[PDB]
């Protein structure tokens, strides 16, 4: 259904983007969470271009086709984390998926 | 001519009826004013305020034609106020309901002539034009909308 | 399509009288259409007293309200108008009409003569 | 309610001139308004509709004209066969009131 | 807002086990909570939503689970609650608890609406053997 990038890596200060592919982004918009090993996930983004307050203005997301992708400026060495994409299973449903996830590692 | 007396105007009918609670209006009024449903539409200014509460008994769509517009907030913020004369009152009681008329809506303002005729019409000719729309769909069934509920405002 | 008109010529005032229309040709359960009833009084003008859509709502003149009750009846293409307490004032040739699709008028009966004594 | 004012209270004219009416409304109508012609001891018949367009059967020489509250039926060459009384009726909300009209007799 | 889950624990396969979510500082009543799962070394998989009032407290549950899990909610009490039945060696991980609220775009988006998640506790670790 969603399918993610295995792996990604950043160089400290650099900025990348993550990409989530699937098909029920055609019709709905996915939101992204962080989680940290040991501690609980942190909201990062929400529907097309609402930032929820505790988030820094560094990184945002977008959307288009069947493409969903979140940009990371300046990765600093608090963002090494899992990135989950969730969606919906099938346009038109109400059960929520979520994807296996991306690991993103800052060196 | 305020939005707070417009929001009486069109919950009347619905509270009269029972199709919502009798305290409805000063739910949807909180509602705009914490969080505005004004658009600001290619064609002619649209407003569609709804509380998305438990508050309602049952769905119903009432419509306001005004001749002397009325500034809402816009939804996607800006600083403007949209200049609004069609107000579109939405009660329902889920989530689902309220988001499938609101898409049913949406095809509607688009809708160039449809909007054009929509300004100068009487209000039986807009009840058989909106009850025509909604029956055509599979959808949507269980929603009520009666020639009460569509009206002008002075 | 022809409308045709029945009802009491003489009655007493202060009752009830019943005016009966009856159609043919044309089908009130169809989209759009409907039919009022309209009275003028003699040397006057015409005044609308009310109409009844495909729906079976009702729409009565404010100022006669009180007095005014039409039965709608699919099933043998009738319509009865019900007038309650009839006053001297209420002489009048009275005419079973079409409201017709996009609002005109444009079927009309022959007409009616009702007279309070 | 909506009231609305015929004038004149009369008119007099003869027969191959073209000569005008005037129904005036108390609102804004817009165009939900018909004309009608009545003959002694015969029921009204429909002239025009939606203010301005001519119904099947009635001769092109009838011609409605106006805009928001004011609205005119010219009549061209009058014919013996025209004459009666004159009737406009408004559409808009209910009751559909009428005006007074107006009476055109041959001189 | 403060979400603080307990009830997990070691279940042989076949076992049933009640789960509850403490949910403070943010109101339950007219407010749809999701639960998720987290098995280790392995991403997210959702379990189950529950409703409010206005949608008769009806629950949507995710399709490995459905049919075999209950979640309930006790308002006048105030916790959420998740009964499982017949678990089987899948389903071991780390639990969590999570409010939900509703987007929709209106110019861009499609019915019944997207859902979003306005935030999740820490989560309760659930074992099978
Ligand atoms: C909605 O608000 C705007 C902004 O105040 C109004 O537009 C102003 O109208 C005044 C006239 O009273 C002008 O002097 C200003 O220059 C206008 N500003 C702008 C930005 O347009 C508008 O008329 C209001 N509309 C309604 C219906 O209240």
């Amino acid at each position: 259904e969603l399918t993610q990038e295995t792996g990604v890596s950043v160089a400290l200060g650099r900025t990348v983007t993550i990409t989530c592919r699937g098909d029920s982004l055609r019709s709905h918009y996915a939101s992204w969470y962080q989680k940290k090993p040991g501690q609980a996930p942190i909201l990062l983004f929400y529907g097309k271009n609402n930032r929820p307050s505790g988030v820094p203005d560094r990184f945002s997301g977008s959307a288009s086709g069947n493409r969903a992708s979140l940009t990371i400026s300046g990765a600093q060495a608090e963002d090494d984390a899992e990135y989950y994409c969730s969606s919906r299973d099938k346009s038109g449903s109400r059960l929520s998926v979520f994807g296996g996830g991306t690991k993103l590692t800052v060196l | 001519v305020t939005q707070e007396d417009i929001i009486r105007a069109l919950a009347s009918p619905l509270i009269k009826d029972g199709m919502v609670d009798e305290d409805f209006a000063e739910y949807v009024i909180a509602r705009e004013n914490r969080s505005p449903t004004g658009l600001q539409a290619k064609g002619v200014g649209v407003a569609i305020p709804h509380t998305l509460g438990d508050y309602v008994r049952d769905n119903a769509i009432s419509v306001g034609i005004l001749d002397k517009p009325v500034n809402f907030s816009g939804w996607y913020q800006s600083p403007d106020p949209v200049p609004v004369r069609v107000v579109f009152m939405l009660a329902g009681r889920t989530w689902d309901d309220i988001v499938i008329v609101l898409k049913w809506i949406k095809d509607v303002i688009l809708d160039e002539e449809f909007m054009k005729r929509l300004l100068n019409m009487s209000d039986e000719e807009i009840y058989r034009q909106i009850y025509t729309r909604i029956s055509k769909a599979p959808n949507l069934s269980g929603i009520n909308f009666s020639r009460e509920y569509v009206r002008h405002l002075n | 399509v022809t409308l045709k008109e029945s009802g009491p010529g003489i009655l007493q005032p202060s009752q009830t009288l019943s005016l009966t229309c009856s159609f043919s040709g044309f089908s009130l359960s169809t989209f759009g259409m409907g039919v009022g009833w309209i009275r003028q009084p003699s040397g006057k003008g015409l005044e609308w007293l009310a109409h009844i859509w495909w729906d079976d709502d009702k729409f009565y003149n404010p100022a006669l309200k009180s007095r005014l009750t039409i039965s709608k009846d699919t099933s043998k293409n009738q319509v009865f108008l019900k007038i309650a307490n009839v006053d001297t004032a209420d002489t009048a040739t009275y005419y079973c009409a079409r409201i017709g699709e996009d609002y005109f008028l444009d079927v009309w009966g022959k007409g009616t003569t009702v007279t309070v004594s | 309610d909506i009231q609305m004012t015929q004038s004149p209270a009369s008119l007099s004219a003869s027969v191959g001139e073209t000569v005008t009416i005037t129904c005036r409304a108390s609102g804004n109508i817009h165009n939900y308004l018909a004309w009608y012609q009545q003959k002694q001891g015969k029921s009204p018949q429909l002239l025009v509709y939606n203010a301005k367009t001519l119904a099947d059967g009635v001769p092109s020489r009838f011609s409605g004209s106006g805009s928001g509250t004011q609205y005119s039926l010219k009549i061209n060459s009058l014919q013996p066969e025209d004459f009666g009384s004159y009737y406009c009726q408004h559409f808009w909300s209910a009751p559909y009131t009428f005006g007074g009209g107006t009476n055109l007799e041959i001189k | 807002v403060q979400l603080v889950e307990s009830g997990g624990g070691l279940v042989k396969p076949g076992g049933s086990l009640r789960l509850s979510c403490s949910a403070s500082g943010f109101d339950f009543d007219n407010a749809w909570m999701t639960w998720v799962r987290q098995p280790p070394g392995k991403g997210l998989e959702w379990v189950g939503r529950i409703t409010g009032p206005g949608e008769g407290w009806s629950v949507d549950y995710a399709a490995p689970v459905e049919g075999r899990f209950t979640i309930s909610r006790l308002n006048s009490i105030n916790f959420l609650y998740l009964e499982m039945n017949n678990l089987r060696m899948e389903d071991s991980g780390l639990y969590f608890c999570a409010r939900t609220g509703k987007y929709y775009d209106f110019w861009s988006g499609y019915p019944p609406g997207e859902e979003y998640f306005q935030d999740w506790g820490r989560g309760t670790l659930v074992t099978v053997s």
